[PDB]
RNA sequence: AAAAAUAACAACAAGAGG
RNA sequence: AAAAAUAACAACAAGAGG
């Protein structure tokens, strides 16, 4: 039947990931839409032919200061529209959102501040979370399906973290942070594309740069593909490849039964 | 319209990415290629013509000033 | 691809509709689940071989007084479960609800009091509407998709009843009644299987017994198949044939792009 | 009308499949067969007559440049 | 002007049942009995005068011309 | 103007009750007492002034003739 | 402007509180300072300028005559 | 007329006005320019608002002519 | 045994459609075919056995005895 | 023992009680009879609750042995 | 008792059964053996399931015990 | 049953505001009237009857010693 | 009874700080001071009594010999 | 005990890594050191005494079988 | 980034964005 | 009518029904 592959890898800089083999890897995956979060580059830097994958259209939303954000998107088919930004400041001038509008579905890509540097990052993280909650409250009236390929930097449940009793205070597993995912996935009806097929544990996606954590698999699951509820049943195969990763994050490869059209 | 077209011409030649709100609430985010007295062509991925009687507002993404 | 067809018809008595040829019609439609509202017969009356369609399993929920309600269901595949009633007595002792639990979907069939006889039926109708709203508020936490084949006896929109300015005061187009469908389809996110595909006017499911209403097409839409949101996109086409008829109501026929399993 | 008329003549003579979005949001798919100062004749099955004062946008399916 | 006036006259003379879709999406099906600028008279059981600046489309039911 | 004004004058002097429809769907009811090029005066218990650029249709209650 | 501006001047001289319904279907109450062929001023606690192409209807709260 | 001295007095005083569009969308900010067909408003970025989509223009403070 | 056995047998031979609740809140429904000291097997469409340590409550739909 | 005198005292003079199950589901009604294993409570229907799934039994009116 | 003959009929006929535990988790397989206390089933590997933690044992095919 | 009855009997003689936790985490304060092989009574505004197979833990709010 | 009773006793007399997991997932932690057939007395700031039918596992902090 | 004890003995002697699923869904993976008829001891980094009445399933990683 | 279209809400002091 | 399974909420006075 029809199929649609989406990869939502977070790169922590597209230059430092492209030196490690990102673009030679993404070509051999046969994805329809690739969503790149935290690209750490301006719009002129992605205009070079070093990043232009053949067969894919590249669209990017950069930050004003390009080290603080940036979001990229490769697409097999040309979209009906490309919309940058959400409408508020922390999403707009930091370049943490891009949207590719297609025929019936529209595939979005979303970056969040980690909140792991300082308290001002956690404060603008809570600002972004409240404003994006107000955005999701408004977007449920429309007649279009969304795929938010987000790097939320927030883990949902005890299954998504290793040794949750020691991880209660670090940013990424906070109680107002996990209550936000209990609000988005629970009451707002939105689905997780990884939880609809595999409820297996020990499927982590983020690891710190210390080798002792990755050799003992002390991981995190930060990046999601949040689905509008009409998409719940279209999910076939959602996996997180642990070994061929190119950053602190892991790619998220989700195969759907949808047929992507213009 | 002596004041309507130092503005659209400045957004055309500097190529500022703009956002055009229509009178029915539809937001079209794009980039002005050319303009008549009556229409404006914008280019997001494909060029489209937009009649000015359907346009409510036109905002730029970054602040710009007139010659 | 995969297909499923669901036919829901309010028969106004299965004996008086079977004398009009209903069972000879339903055999030549290739439906998977046929849902029959206000069947007006006990459980012993549907145990006779006069109503047993070949190839279909028949399950019925009768009232204690068989003239006041009754619900029937024919199924191609045998369900995992068959559940009669939904918890409150105005459908329990009146027999206005049956459910066929299949593999990943449950197809339900629902009858309502019309509120067209007197004011006590209208108060019973408001009681049923409030209790079924409390039921739909509780059923939002489950992972099972529902299709409710509902003889709702309410017309949702100005498109759904012929001349709406003269219809404002009749039971079937009341403002607390249409506000209930505005709350079910709008804020609880449920679909209408007709309006997911066709939004042209002059589709109606019920007419008065007067022939002037028949020939001018002074009809109303009182029949729906109401879908949990994950089913919004599993709707190929939906139709309301005027011509073959067995009741004050036309059949509602819907085709789904979905594959019914045990 | 320095771009009103040549763009519509280029859409008409090339007879491209075009999509007109009206002022209320209605999407009409068809082909421009003729156009005056006031009207545009879309056509797919039974043709039409579409007034310009209710048209919001006109989107060609193929890339069209003057 | 030069193209809507031969079109509405062709709709009027052969008396094809037209459908006039207004600005707000509301359609009016009937026949065109007479017209000039700024109005179109739609004929039904009663005859109504529809202003031409409140009309989105006018589409006939039969392919003509 | 060659056919609009005799129609409104016929709806005026025969005092036919009209149900006049606005462009946002609002049905007003009354009868036509006066009209210029731009507005129409709809007499009822209050004497309004409806604007012709807000009117979609004008519907009489009974079928009337045109000269 | 053969019949509109006498009705509006009749509304202006007597200082009758009128209600203007816009094309959005919303109402605005108050008196009228002045007008032209494009805008109308209104006296609530705020002094508004209302464009005449967005005005649907103008009604008085109680019936005034027009000579 | 009446629109030109009103908008001139409202521009030179720099009143933080509110413009209500025909669909009910409220816009905040003072007025930089106007010619015949369009008005440039400003609170943070220079917004170009067409006159045929404006319903009302409301000053925040009382304005004398 | 002095109450459980004359109750399940009365629901069995009269074939009252009962509703059996589990200890995890899951509501099953059907008719009781037979019962041991430890099990009850019910038929809705498919006959299935349920251990009595998982049964919280057995509710008949209509009054018995 | 304690259970056999207490439940007899509770059923002979018919206190409307509330039985809380192990999952939190509460049940209002009065006890009619009880064996070694089950309790038959009845508000409107003859209901049977297994005692291995009962957390608490709380009387509404104060009772003494 | 029908504790033992029903499970013996599911075992000897090799009926693929579904066992629902006391927390809703189902296990599909084929009952290889059982004592008073455990049930061993094999879908992929052999597996011992305790009888105090199951809730329901349903067969795929309709089987009545002799 | 070798050591648990001196513990509950020490709680019964000198009456302690004992908190009993249930198997589903429900906390219940009260005072023990008496206990059985299978069941424990609790004193509050209402007198609870709680079976031992649903009781997870039994804790006193006051540190009591066991002779 | 032949193997849990040496294990709880060698958790007792060496006063190993144990973590005891209830069947609903509640992690209690303290020291084992006494145990009959039916309960285990967990010693902490308050000395509480834990029934054995509500206990899933008893883990030690340090690995001990048995 | 006539069929689970040679199964757990086979799980001991071949030293296969087992996984015990509790009655609340929690997987405890390790390998069985010794089992009573009331408890099982699993060793991954410390020796856990898991009670037999809190276990739903005991499943090994690789397929083995008793003679 | 838009319901091939609500035979029509005597009328939302106004959804910084339908 | 039931998440092939939250290496585990020092603990929801208690979802007439998880």
């Amino acid at each position: 039947g029809p199929a649609m592959r989406i990869i939502s890898v977070n790169v922590n800089g597209i230059q430092a990931a492209a030196e490690r083999g990102l673009l030679s890897w993404l070509q051999a995956q046969n994805a329809d839409v690739i969503c790149l979060q935290d690209t750490r580059a301006s719009a002129f830097d992605l205009d070079d032919p070093s990043f232009q994958l053949d067969g894919y259209f590249l669209y990017a939303c950069d930050a004003e200061l390009p080290e603080q954000g940036g979001v990229a998107l490769y697409s097999r088919l040309q979209p009906k529209a490309v919309i940058s930004g959400l409408g508020f400041e922390t999403a707009d001038r930091y370049g943490r959102y891009l949207q590719a509008d297609f025929d019936k579905v529209s595939i979005a890509t979303l970056l969040l501040p980690s909140g792991q540097s300082g308290d001002e990052s956690l404060n603008q993280k809570f600002k972004f979370m409240d404003d994006f909650t107000h955005y999701l409250s408004k977007q449920r009236r429309k007649r279009r399906e969304y795929i938010y390929c987000g790097s939320l930097y927030v883990a949902h449940q005890k299954m998504d973290v290793k040794n949750w009793r020691e991880c209660q205070q670090m940013p990424g597993f906070l109680a107002p942070e996990r209550a936000w995912l209990d609000e988005v996935f629970g009451n707002l009806g939105y689905a997780d594309a990884l939880r609809e097929v595999s409820r297996e544990g020990d499927q982590f996606s983020w690891w710190p740069d210390s080798e002792q954590a990755e050799m003992l698999n002390l991981g995190w699951r930060f990046d999601y593909q949040v689905l509008t509820p009409g998409l719940r049943r279209f999910v076939r195969n959602a996996k997180l490849p642990r070994q061929p990763r190119f950053s602190q994050h892991a790619p998220l490869i989700v195969d759907y039964d949808w047929q992507l059209s213009i | 319209h002596s004041l309507q077209d130092p503005y659209l011409n400045t957004l055309r030649k500097e190529r500022v990415p703009v956002s055009i709100y229509l009178v029915n609430g539809i937001k079209l985010q794009g980039q002005i290629e050319s303009f008549d007295q009556f229409v404006i062509l914008l280019k997001n991925t494909v060029s489209q013509m937009v009649y000015k009687h359907a346009i409510s507002t036109v905002v730029p993404s970054r602040p710009v000033r007139l010659p």
